[PDB]
């Protein structure tokens, strides 16, 4: 198997039949938070959250981020949105945040129904109907029915490498958006400007020469 | 403003000490020479006690009418003023500390109870387990949580209660 | 079987054949269980029948001329008077609320406590046809594909004047004028990176 | 038996049952062969849509040098998007999304389910013959006659020339970007001095 570090002891607790059968398994627990197995399945969720959210984010960054250095799409810098957003609004940021605080609550309180029993929120009479198509598909964090409309969950071929290429580019997503958040207090542009110059001058332009990232030297 | 008081930066007091201060300083100065280490030395303070006014100027202190800076020890007052970097980000640091190293040594107690001789291993610490220990909490409130949701944190009644009633 | 909706792939089992419109179009399983399944037949037939009724009479108060469908609820905002084919309505908008409210509550209610039907009868039949239940299975089909139809346009009409602010008719009339010059990509906001 | 490198060991997925297998892969992309069907698949549309490209540059640019008067009179190929048609370009992207998405739907459910799109949906006597061959059509796609021959040799041939073409291509977007001219003209100025006009001449200014 792979592991992080080669040549070190990977943990008994990630390596077990149910632990090995985790998306993107590469031994890493140096600090030995996941001994307890309904702990691990847990974080296994806030992992998953977390990458398609983090993905979500960070491409919703950089696609317009990239395409307005092109001719189309006029975009205010990523730290700037939300202003211009609500001067281009309708509405007080206020009502809006109590608004999606309602819609999102309403559906984490689902997930969170379905994570702590697994067949849960699919019983006869509960919503209009839905309650068909509101089961799990037998590993948690993977719902089937209305989620996947294109039916690409359906092969077992495939089913292994698009857990692992989703768990691995939302690792990279994360990675991603630490990085904005860290180029946005260090240099003070935006990310595909650092890019741009970085690549014009890469043996001066770092984070050896900003100053903040390491004041030491 | 906050409770009947005014920032540093137009307090009057504040000025006058941060004066007197550099005055004495000034005073201690002027009987060495120009090159000496105690003139160096004097400068040095000199540099530090300014910079040192200069930066509790620049995070928005509040000061009384001693031209003192004042704490404010209240979540909705200080974080709706600026001021969550005077007593809020320091407790949660110092509980973040705190359980850490009563996290740590509960982890070495356990981990020593199990052999064949409890009280050496106490009075003789076992380095290598010691460090693999210290690194292994640096998340503890995580396995904390997880340890009070299992129900493994607290011992049952077969603790010792005193005798009789 | 009315048809199929992609030739070649499989029928979806939990669709029985014997139904009105049954092409067997479900990608994301959404009635694989029945009572569900009777619930969404009863939503589609009624949904229909309400998306006939508003496209048609879009339709008519633009084609006898007295304005779109969105300026038809203009006289209760600004301040004026509703009028029908020609003559003025002597109501204010509480009085057709509570009307309104009151009626469809009403007939609504009564609809709803029948169980689940959807073809009525007797009453709802005062012509005399579907009698010998033969053909009523075709007119079943027809009905539902017109009110699919009907749901698509209606849902056209809310996206047409979102995008260019004008009705439906003046639209036709000036695609009609310009086939290539103004459609979805002269809209400018459709497709946005033109 | 032929090689890219004669005499190194080829993978052993490959085996000739591809057009043009020449035992290539120093990645192992294709160990799977899910991943070898797709990539197929890719490689034959990836070729076909090279060669019409190629095509498409280098015919107007040909008959431009030799001066006809169609209004194509040799403005480039990358300013093929300031030119007055008789429509601007978003109903040309509209129409030409809506169309190709009927037709690439179609091609590829007959990719998931061989066998399955051959008969005409309207006119339900035309019909495809049962030749289906998954990335190889058959019937009105070979109108003319052909496929008579031992089509391995045609097929071999079709990859080859669409490799070629594909590395044409890209010099096309490689040659317009760093020498910012027409394509034909590098050629041009490249037989005018085939010594002084090299990669290593042009990239040190
Ligand atoms: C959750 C992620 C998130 C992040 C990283 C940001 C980022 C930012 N927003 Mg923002 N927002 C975020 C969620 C939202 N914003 C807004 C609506 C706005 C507005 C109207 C404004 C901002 C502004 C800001 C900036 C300063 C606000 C601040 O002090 O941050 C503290 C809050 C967080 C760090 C989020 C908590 C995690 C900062 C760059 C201001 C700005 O752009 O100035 C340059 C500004 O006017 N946002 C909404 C809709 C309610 C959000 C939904 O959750
Ligand atoms: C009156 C007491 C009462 C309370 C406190 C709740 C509270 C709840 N109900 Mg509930 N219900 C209650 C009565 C009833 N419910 C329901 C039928 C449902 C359904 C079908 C669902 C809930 C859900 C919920 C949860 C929504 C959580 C959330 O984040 O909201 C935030 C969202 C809003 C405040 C606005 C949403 C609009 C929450 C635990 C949802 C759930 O399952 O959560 C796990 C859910 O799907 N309830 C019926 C009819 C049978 C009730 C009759 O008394
Ligand atoms: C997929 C292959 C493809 C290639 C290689 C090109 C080539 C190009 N097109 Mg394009 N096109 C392509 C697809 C298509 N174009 C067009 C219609 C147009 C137009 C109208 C224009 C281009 C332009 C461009 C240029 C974009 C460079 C830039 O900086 O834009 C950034 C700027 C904007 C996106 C604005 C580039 C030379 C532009 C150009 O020719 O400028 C020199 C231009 O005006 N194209 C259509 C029909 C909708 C396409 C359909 O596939
Ligand atoms: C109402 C739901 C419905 C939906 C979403 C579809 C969707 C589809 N039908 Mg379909 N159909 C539907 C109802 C029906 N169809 C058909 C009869 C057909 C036929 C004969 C064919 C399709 C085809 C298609 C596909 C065209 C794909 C494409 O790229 O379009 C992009 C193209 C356009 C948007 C314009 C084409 C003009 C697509 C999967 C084609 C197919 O087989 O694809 C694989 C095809 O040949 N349908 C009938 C009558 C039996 C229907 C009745 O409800
Ligand atoms: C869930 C992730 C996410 C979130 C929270 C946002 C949030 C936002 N986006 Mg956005 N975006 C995302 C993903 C996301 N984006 C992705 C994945 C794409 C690529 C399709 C885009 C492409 C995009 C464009 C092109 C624009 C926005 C804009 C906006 C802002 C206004 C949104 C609005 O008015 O719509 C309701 C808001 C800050 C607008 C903006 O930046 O205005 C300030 C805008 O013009 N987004
Ligand atoms: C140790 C107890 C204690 C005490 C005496 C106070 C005292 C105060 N808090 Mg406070 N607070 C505390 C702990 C405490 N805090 C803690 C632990 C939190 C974190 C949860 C907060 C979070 C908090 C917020 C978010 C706000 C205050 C505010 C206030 C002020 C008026 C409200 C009040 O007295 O409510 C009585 C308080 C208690 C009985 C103690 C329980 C703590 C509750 C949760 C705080 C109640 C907030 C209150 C409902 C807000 C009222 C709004 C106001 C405009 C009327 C007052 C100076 C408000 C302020 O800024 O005033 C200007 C305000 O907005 N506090
Ligand atoms: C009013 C909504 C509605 C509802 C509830 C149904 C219900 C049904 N249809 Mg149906 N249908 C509708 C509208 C509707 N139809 C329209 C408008 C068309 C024309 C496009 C069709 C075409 C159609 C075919 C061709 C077939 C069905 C079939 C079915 C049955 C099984 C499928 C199912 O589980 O449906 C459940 C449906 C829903 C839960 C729909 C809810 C709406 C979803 C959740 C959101 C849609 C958002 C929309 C895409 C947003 C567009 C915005 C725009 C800007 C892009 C079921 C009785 C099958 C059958 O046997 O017929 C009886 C079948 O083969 N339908
Ligand atoms: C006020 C009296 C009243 C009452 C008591 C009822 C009662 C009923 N109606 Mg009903 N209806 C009424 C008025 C009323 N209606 C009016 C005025 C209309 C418009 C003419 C309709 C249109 C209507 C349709 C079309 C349907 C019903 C249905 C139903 C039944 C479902 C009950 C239920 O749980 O729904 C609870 C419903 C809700 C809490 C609201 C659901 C809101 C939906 C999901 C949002 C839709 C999108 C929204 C409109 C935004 C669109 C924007 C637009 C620009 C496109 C029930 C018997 C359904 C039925 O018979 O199925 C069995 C059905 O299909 N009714
Ligand atoms: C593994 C492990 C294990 C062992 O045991 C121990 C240790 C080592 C400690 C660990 C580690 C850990 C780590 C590192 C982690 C990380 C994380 C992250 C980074 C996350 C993020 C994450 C991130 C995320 C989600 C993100 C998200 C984002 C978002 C939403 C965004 C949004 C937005 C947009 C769109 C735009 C607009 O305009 C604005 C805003 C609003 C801004
Ligand atoms: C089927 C399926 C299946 C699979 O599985 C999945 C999926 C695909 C998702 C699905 C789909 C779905 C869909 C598409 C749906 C749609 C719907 C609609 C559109 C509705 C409408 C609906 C609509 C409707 C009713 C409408 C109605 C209307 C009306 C009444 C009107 C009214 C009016 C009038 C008197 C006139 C005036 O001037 C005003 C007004 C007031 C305006």
């Amino acid at each position: 198997r792979q592991s992080w570090l080669p040549g070190s002891q990977i943990p008994a607790h990630l390596d077990t039949p149910a632990a090995q059968a985790l998306a993107g398994n590469f031994g890493f627990d140096p600090l030995g938070l996941g001994k307890d197995p309904v702990a691990l399945r847990w974080y296994q969720q806030a992992e998953l959250i977390h990458c398609r959210t983090a993905m979500a984010g960070v491409a919703g960054i950089l696609i317009p981020g990239l395409l307005t250095k092109a001719g189309a799409l006029n975009v205010p810098e990523w730290y700037d949105a939300g202003k211009v957003a609500i001067e281009n609004s309708f509405a007080p940021w206020g009502s809006l945040l109590a608004v999606q605080l309602f819609l999102c609550g309403f559906v984490e309180a689902k997930r969170w129904q379905d994570i702590r029993k697994p067949g849960s929120q699919g019983e006869p009479g509960s919503f209009l109907g839905f309650e068909a198509s509101l089961k799990g598909t037998s590993e948690l964090g993977y719902p089937g029915g209305p989620f996947d409309p294109l039916g690409l969950s359906k092969e077992a071929d495939k089913w292994a490498d698009w857990k692992l290429k989703e768990v691995k580019n939302g690792r990279l997503a994360m990675l991603a958006f630490l990085g904005f958040v860290a180029q946005k207090y260090a240099t003070g542009a935006g990310p595909v400007d650092n890019l741009a110059a970085h690549l014009k001058d890469p043996w001066h332009v770092n984070y050896a020469t900003n100053g903040v990232s390491l004041p030491f030297l | 403003d906050i409770a009947g008081l005014t920032p540093c930066s137009e307090s009057k007091a504040y000025a006058k000490l941060e004066k007197k201060e550099l005055k004495t300083l000034e005073k201690r100065l002027k009987q060495y020479e120009a090159d000496s280490a105690p003139a160096v030395a004097l400068k040095a303070t000199m540099e530090r006690t300014k910079a040192r006014f200069a930066n509790y100027a620049k995070a928005g202190l509040l000061c009384g009418n001693d031209g003192l800076p004042h704490l404010i020890a209240d979540p909705g007052l200080a974080l709706k003023y600026g001021h969550a970097g005077e007593v809020f980000i320091p407790t949660f640091g110092f509980l973040y500390v705190a359980g850490y190293i009563g996290y740590v040594g509960r982890q070495y107690l356990i981990a020593v109870k199990g052999e064949a001789k409890p009280t050496d291993k106490e009075i003789i610490i076992d380095v290598p387990l010691a460090t693999k220990l210290a690194w292994q909490g640096a998340g503890w409130p995580l396995a904390a949580v997880q340890e009070l949701q299992r129900g493994t944190l607290l011992e049952k009644e077969e603790n010792i209660t005193v005798s009789p009633r | 079987k009315a048809g199929n909706w992609l030739p070649g792939s499989d029928a979806p089992a939990w669709l029985p054949d014997d139904l009105p419109g049954n092409y067997g179009f479900d990608p994301l399983s959404l009635g694989k269980e029945p009572a569900s399944l009777k619930r969404f037949t009863e939503s589609e037939v009624i949904h229909g029948r309400w998306a006939m009724l508003g496209v048609a009479g879009s339709l008519a108060v633009e084609l006898l001329g007295y304005g779109n469908w969105y300026d038809a609820p203009l006289w209760a905002v600004n301040g004026g008077k509703a009028t029908w084919f020609g003559i003025e309505v002597p109501f204010d908008l509480n009085a057709l609320l509570a009307f309104e409210f009151v009626a469809m509550a009403a007939a609504e209610g009564q609809r709803g406590d029948a169980g689940g039907v959807v073809y009525p009868g007797g009453a709802f039949d005062p012509l005399g046809f579907a009698k010998d239940s033969s053909k009523s299975g075709e007119l079943k089909l027809k009905e539902i594909k017109n009110g699919r139809l009907a749901m698509v346009a209606f849902l056209g009409f809310v996206a047409q004047h979102a995008a260019t602010g004008k009705g439906p008719i003046a639209a036709l009339g000036e695609h009609l004028a310009n086939p290539w010059g103004a459609n979805f990509a002269t809209n400018g906001i459709s497709v946005p990176f033109f | 038996l032929p090689s890219w490198m004669p005499g190194a060991d080829l993978p052993g997925y490959l085996n000739g049952t591809l057009p043009g297998d020449f035992g290539f892969d120093p990645l192992y992309l294709g160990q799977d062969p899910v991943k070898l069907k797709w990539y197929a698949q890719a490689e034959l549309m990836n070729a076909r849509f090279a060669m019409l490209a190629v095509a498409g540059i280098l015919v107007p640019e040909l008959l431009s040098n030799i001066g006809f008067s169609w209004p194509g009179a040799g403005v480039a190929w990358y300013d093929a998007g300031k030119f007055e048609y008789f429509a601007p370009a978003s109903s040309l992207f509209g129409v030409q999304m809506l169309l190709f998405a009927w037709v690439e739907i179609r091609r590829y459910q007959d990719f998931v389910k061989p066998g399955s799109a051959n008969q005409d949906p309207i006119f339900t006597n035309n019909k495809l013959p049962d030749g289906n061959e998954p990335g190889y059509p058959g019937g009105i796609f070979d109108p003319f006659g052909w496929s008579k021959g031992d089509i391995k040799s045609l097929k071999l041939k079709e990859i080859k020339n669409g490799r070629l073409a594909m590395l044409a291509f890209a010099g096309f977007i490689g040659q317009a970007y760093t020498t910012g001219t027409t394509p034909l003209k590098n050629l041009s100025t490249h037989l005018a001095d085939p010594w002084s006009t090299t990669v290593w001449q042009n990239d040190l200014a």
